[PDB]
RNA sequence: GGGAUGACCCCAGGCGGUAGGGGAGCGUUCCCGAUGCCGAUGAAGGCCGACCCGCGAGGGCGGCUGGAGGUAAGGGAAGUGCGAAUGCCGGCAUGAGUAACGAUAAAGAGGGUGAGAAUCCCUCUCGCCGUAAGCCCAAGGGUUCCUACGCAAUGGUCGUCA
RNA sequence: AGCUGGGGCUAGGAGUGAAAAGCUAACCGAGCCCGGAGAUAGCUGGUUCUCCCCGAAAUGACUUUAGGGUCAGCCUCAGGC
RNA sequence: CCGUGAGGGAAAGGUGAAAAGAACCCCGGGAGGGGAGUGAAAUAGAGCCUGAAACCGUGGGCUUACAAGCAGUCACGGCCCCGCAAGGGGUUGUGGCGUGCCUAUUGAAGCAUGAGCCGGCGACUCACGGUCGUGGGCGAGCUUAAGCCGUUGAGGCGGAGG
């Protein structure tokens, strides 16, 4: 029982497990009437 | 002519904030803006305070002419941690570390 | 306990430093620092916060104390001496033995 | 469950009190070994 | 052998190596050398070097940093060289954005405050205790009580609340 | 032979025990602290710059000795022949 | 701070010559920063001398998605860089070769011990005796101890004794 990493990991390995980790931006589009910007199909902060 | 701020010691993790750092690098400023608003993290509001800073630093000190300014360079270093108790099973106590990082945007005019 | 040489009386002169060569009053003297302030000598900008007088105001001038090693007592005609000390009757003194002179006030 | 301190004022100053060491030999010579140490408390605090 | 009584040319050989024996050196702290010498036209320390000397330990030189010390030749004396001791003290990693966030009594909305609110305040609805999860007393604790101003930390999130 | 609050007494080769070597302040076949103390350890670990030369033993005898020793053997250095 | 108690028992020094410790303005709730100003120096700004290493991060050069490994070493080649070039630095495609360090053992890459990594602390000494060797003094002799006198860190006397 009670299982334990065997060798610490590599400076190499662990930055690679986190190429997935990037994050992604948020998806937006102009508004109706302001020009400010929204998220799609939803209630546009300024003027909704 | 470039112009920069740097927001020291706050408290969140390096690991954490870098991340929305990230997303905003090389974007125009008005990207950058909309971004962080728009992004869901703890640290998008860190970030979006130095932005300014350092937007409001360009025009206001170094003359910069806001229209144009864009992210140029920007990263956070990791400040020093603060260390508590976690108190364990059968008397045992780690220490967890609550952390520290220090964020800095740096802005440069576009070419245009 | 600290026994200087020169008082507030005194007119001394600066001997050392950005302010070497000037003669002036010690306006101060400061046993416990080894210090006398000498005005209008050794003079420093410093910056000051907005409340009342100076209520505008942002910067003054003061005179820094100075290594009370830095000057030296003017003795009447000279520029020299040390000290050097007559008895008499009953007793006390300081005389120049350059010489041989005040202080006194 | 019930553990080793059960705090009672009384049973303090009666058992490692001041007059307490000061009865026996063996307990004089604890407050001589506290006071050559330079302790600032020679004897139990109680209330 | 070269007769230079030698520090040196020539010739001929030997030189795998653990426990061990032997020999020569490098370097660190300190003393005499020193009331001297180096030094702000930059000491010790640090960071570089593809350069010079040494077989090697090392020594030079050069640039950058640093900003007040260093210490030749010759000799003397030692708390003198670390990679390991499940060594000692510290600092920073890995596991990992992982496990958890501590009773499955349960929450929803509206409004207020505030730079900022799932987490504070009020209202409404819902749920749970009720020989208690309510109220008194004794220990023990020691200002935690009340109220104003606060949110760095403490609060397993947040906090404008405590 | 009930449970329980408060106040007391008994303790280290000693107490207490409807007896398990149980308990005696979260490890009791002999508590904890400070001291004798740097106890002892024929055992385990560890032992820090460089270059040059040479270079072993794991056998014999005795040994409350057998994974430790003393003498011999085998290495090395100096002087001698 | 730990312990009921006797008792155990830490860490933690350094801005600058001088506070001249940064008024004022800008982003900001603040913290923090950007200009201004001080200062010889402000990556000396108070989490303040020097500021190593592990460790984290941004930018650049070379490189890698049909290879397979104690990670190096030998060779050639491609790219980038320094130049006087026959030159040198970086990186690494393909090809040769290649069983970690220490410890302990007849034998370890060993699937036997120890070690996450870095920095610092860390183990053959001293006294008196003994015994060899060596550098000197005096040699049928050699030599003083306690003590006495003297002394800028000045030595001499002292013959009991061995
Ligand atoms: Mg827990
Ligand atoms: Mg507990
Ligand atoms: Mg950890
Ligand atoms: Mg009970
Ligand atoms: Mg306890
Ligand atoms: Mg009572
Ligand atoms: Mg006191
Ligand atoms: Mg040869
Ligand atoms: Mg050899
Ligand atoms: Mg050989
Ligand atoms: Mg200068
Ligand atoms: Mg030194
Ligand atoms: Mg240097
Ligand atoms: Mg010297
Ligand atoms: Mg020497
Ligand atoms: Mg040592
Ligand atoms: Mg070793
Ligand atoms: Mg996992
Ligand atoms: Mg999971
Ligand atoms: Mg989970
Ligand atoms: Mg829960
Ligand atoms: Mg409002
Ligand atoms: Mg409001
Ligand atoms: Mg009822
Ligand atoms: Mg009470
Ligand atoms: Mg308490
Ligand atoms: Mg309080
Ligand atoms: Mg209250
Ligand atoms: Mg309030
Ligand atoms: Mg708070
Ligand atoms: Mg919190
Ligand atoms: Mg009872
Ligand atoms: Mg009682
Ligand atoms: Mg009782
Ligand atoms: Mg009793
Ligand atoms: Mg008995
Ligand atoms: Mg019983
Ligand atoms: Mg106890
Ligand atoms: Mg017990
Ligand atoms: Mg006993
Ligand atoms: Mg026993
Ligand atoms: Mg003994
Ligand atoms: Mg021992
Ligand atoms: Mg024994
Ligand atoms: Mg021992
Ligand atoms: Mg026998
Ligand atoms: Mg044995
Ligand atoms: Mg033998
Ligand atoms: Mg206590
Ligand atoms: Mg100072
Ligand atoms: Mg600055
Ligand atoms: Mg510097
Ligand atoms: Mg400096
Ligand atoms: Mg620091
Ligand atoms: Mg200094
Ligand atoms: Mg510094
Ligand atoms: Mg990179
Ligand atoms: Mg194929
Ligand atoms: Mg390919
Ligand atoms: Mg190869
Ligand atoms: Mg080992
Ligand atoms: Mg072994
Ligand atoms: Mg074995
Ligand atoms: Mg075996
Ligand atoms: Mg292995
Ligand atoms: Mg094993
Ligand atoms: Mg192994
Ligand atoms: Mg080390
Ligand atoms: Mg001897
Ligand atoms: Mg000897
Ligand atoms: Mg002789
Ligand atoms: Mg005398
Ligand atoms: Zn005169």
């Amino acid at each position: 029982k009670h299982p334990v990493p065997k060798k610490k990991t590599s400076k190499a390995r662990r930055d690679a497990r986190r190429s997935h980790h990037a994050l992604t931006p948020p998806t937006l589009v102009p508004c109706p009437e302001c020009k400010a910007m929204k998220p799609p199909h939803t209630v546009c902060p300024e003027c909704g | 002519m470039e112009a920069k701020a740097i927001a020291r010691y706050v408290r969140i993790s390096p690991r954490k904030v870098r991340l929305v750092v990230d997303l905003i690098r090389g974007k125009s400023l008005e990207e950058a803006r909309n971004i962080l608003r728009y992004t869901n993290k703890r640290g998008a509001y860190f970030v979006a305070k130095v932005l300014e800073s350092a937007a409001a630093n360009a025009v206001n000190n170094h003359d910069m002419l806001e229209d144009r300014l864009y992210v140029k360079a920007a990263y956070v270093d990791e400040g020093p941690a603060l260390k508590r108790v976690l108190p364990r099973a059968r008397g045992r106590a780690d220490i967890i570390k609550k952390r520290t990082s220090h964020i800095t945007v740096i802005l440069g005019e576009k070419h245009g | 306990r600290v026994k200087m040489h020169v008082k507030k009386g005194d007119t001394v002169l600066v001997a050392s430093g950005k302010y070497k060569g000037r003669v002036g009053k010690v306006k101060e003297v400061l046993p416990k620092k080894y210090a006398v302030i000498v005005e209008g000598v050794n003079i420093v900008k410093k910056a000051v916060r907005v409340s009342p007088k100076y209520p505008q105001g942002g910067f003054i001038e003061k005179e820094a104390p100075l290594h009370a090693s830095k000057v030296r007592p003017i003795c009447p005609a000279c520029g020299k001496p040390t000290r050097v000390r007559k008895k008499f009757l009953e007793n006390g003194k300081k005389i120049r033995v350059c010489a041989k002179c005040g202080g006194a006030l | 469950m019930k553990r080793t301190w059960q705090p009672n004022r009384r049973k303090r100053a009666k058992t490692h009190g001041f007059r307490a060491r000061m009865r026996t030999p063996g307990g004089r010579k604890v407050l001589k070994r506290r006071r050559q140490k330079g302790r600032w408390r020679l004897t139990p605090a109680v209330r």
